Formats: structure tokens, C-alpha cells, sequence
């Protein structure tokens, strides 16, 4: 759930 | 009329620098290439992923954004991508070719975007760009509009609602105080810019309603595009 968007949010 | 305070100038340096660092090209007009219904719609959805990423990059360069929990960051970014990407294209309207520029490289016509799935929203983005000509928005004004849309407390599921609303109120003063200082030769420039924020907010909601419409297998759509809607 929003895992790429989360990966990019954290560096 | 009140002009930017010393701390408001720092906030303007910061948010302006964020914007310029994450804005495609900036030449965008001379690296521009003109383009000559799930087949125009591939070759657009394909070009979104870098544009969404540039928005994430803007938000991550804003120290106020980075103080929020990532649940709230995800929520904020999900609500302001299409707004920011729409503003970023509308400020790149060429009155003579009657095109918008995406990724600072591809010139598109009103028809091309409506044909690529934007539907009525492409009419809204072009109309905005046309009206943003007489406004003569600079990089600081665009960056501050972007920060105002990002720090929307109204977005559903947020935790730090009042912290976000405080960040947004900091940008709105700095932006108004900058507006007072830039002395634009338009009457009631602030009231009219505030109406434009609302035009953009309407673009972000209509686009996010045409998504729920196309469900056309989801895997034909880029991964980032699906996480933002
Ligand atoms: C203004 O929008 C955009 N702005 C910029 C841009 O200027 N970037 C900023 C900068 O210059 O730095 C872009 O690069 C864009 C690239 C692709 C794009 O593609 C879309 C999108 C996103 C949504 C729809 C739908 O309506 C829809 C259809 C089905 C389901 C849901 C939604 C259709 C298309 C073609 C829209 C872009």
C-alpha cells in the first residue's frame, strides 16, 4: 500500500 | 502594504530554491519537441512517472514537509501532485503555438491532452495557462502556490492537521507580502491568485474522479500514477 511512494519519501 | 519579513525572505529563498531544483529544464522552450484512445494514453501515462517524482522532490526539500510523519507526507503528496503538475504545465503555456510543455520537453495541444485521457481537465489546465499569462508569475510566486497546495489541512486521513495548517499560513503571508512587494500591475492581484489556487484545487479533484472511472486494467497504468490517483 503506497510502497514506491513510501520508498521515495524515505530516501 | 506589508512586504516580506527577514524570516519570510528565508522561507522564500528555501521554497523558491526547492522549486527551481525540481522543475524540468528551466531552456524548456528551446529543448521543446512538438507531438504529431489507449495509444495516445500509453505515451502520456508513460511520461507521468518523472513528473510525479519531481513533485516528491520539491516536497522533500521543504524542511516543514520533512517534519511531518510519512503517513501525512503520502497523504499530502497524493492530494497535490496533479495540482502542482497542472500549475507547472499552465505556467508553460505558449500563446502563439497554443501549447503547454510537459517535462520541459514535450509541447502538447489542447486536443492531444483531451485525447490522452485528461478529458475536460485539459480544457481547465489550458484555460488556466491562458489566464496566468497576464499574471506574469515568477519562480518565487509559482513555488509559493505549490507550497500552499502541498500544505492542505483539508486532505482526508491526516494526523497533524493543525501543524500543516500553521505551515500553510506561513506560506500564505510570505506569498501575500511578496505579492505586495512585487507590485504587479493587476488590480486585486491577491484575491485573483487566491481564486487560481481554487481553480487548481478543482483540477486535482476532477482528475482524481476520472481515475475511479477507468477500472481498463490497472497494470496498463504506471505504478506511481496509481499510488497518487
Ligand atoms: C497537467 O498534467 C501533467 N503535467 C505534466 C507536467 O507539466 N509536469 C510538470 C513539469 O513541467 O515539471 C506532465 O508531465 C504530465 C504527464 C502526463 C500526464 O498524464 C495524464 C494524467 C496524469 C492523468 C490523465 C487523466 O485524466 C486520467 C485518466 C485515466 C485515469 C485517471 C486519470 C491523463 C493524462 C494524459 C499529465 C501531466
Amino acid at each position: 500500500e503506497n510502497a514506491l511512494l513510501r520508498y521515495l519519501l524515505d530516501k | 502594504k506589508p512586504e516580506p519579513t527577514d524570516e519570510e525572505w528565508e522561507l522564500i529563498k528555501t521554497v523558491t530554491e526547492a522549486h527551481v531544483a525540481t522543475n524540468a529544464q528551466g531552456h524548456w522552450k528551446q529543448k521543446r519537441k512538438f507531438l504529431p484512445d489507449l495509444e495516445a494514453f500509453s505515451h502520456f501515462t508513460k511520461i507521468i512517472t518523472p513528473a510525479i517524482t519531481r513533485v516528491v522532490d520539491f516536497a522533500k526539500k521543504l524542511p516543514m514537509f520533512c517534519e511531518l510523519p510519512c503517513e501525512d507526507q503520502i497523504i499530502l503528496l497524493k492530494g497535490c501532485c496533479m495540482e502542482i503538475m497542472s500549475l507547472r504545465a499552465a505556467v508553460r503555456y505558449d500563446p502563439e503555438s497554443e501549447t503547454l510543455t510537459l517535462n520541459g520537453e514535450m509541447a502538447v495541444t489542447r486536443g492531444q491532452l483531451k485525447n490522452g485521457g485528461l478529458g475536460v481537465v485539459s480544457d481547465a489546465i489550458f484555460d488556466l495557462g491562458m489566464s496566468l499569462s497576464s499574471f506574469n508569475l515568477d519562480d518565487t510566486e509559482v513555488a509559493l502556490l505549490q507550497a500552499v497546495l502541498l500544505m492542505s489541512s483539508d486532505r482526508p486521513g491526516l494526523a497533524c492537521v493543525e501543524r500543516i495548517e500553521k505551515y500553510q499560513d506561513s506560506f500564505l503571508l510570505a506569498f501575500e507580502h511578496y505579492i505586495n512587494y512585487r507590485k504587479h500591475h493587476v488590480t486585486h492581484f491577491w484575491p485573483k491568485l487566491l481564486m487560481k489556487v481554487t481553480d487548481l484545487r478543482m483540477i486535482g479533484a476532477c482528475h482524481a474522479s476520472r481515475f475511479l472511472h477507468m477500472k481498463c486494467p490497472t497494470e496498463l497504468f504506471p505504478p506511481l500514477f496509481l499510488e497518487v490517483f
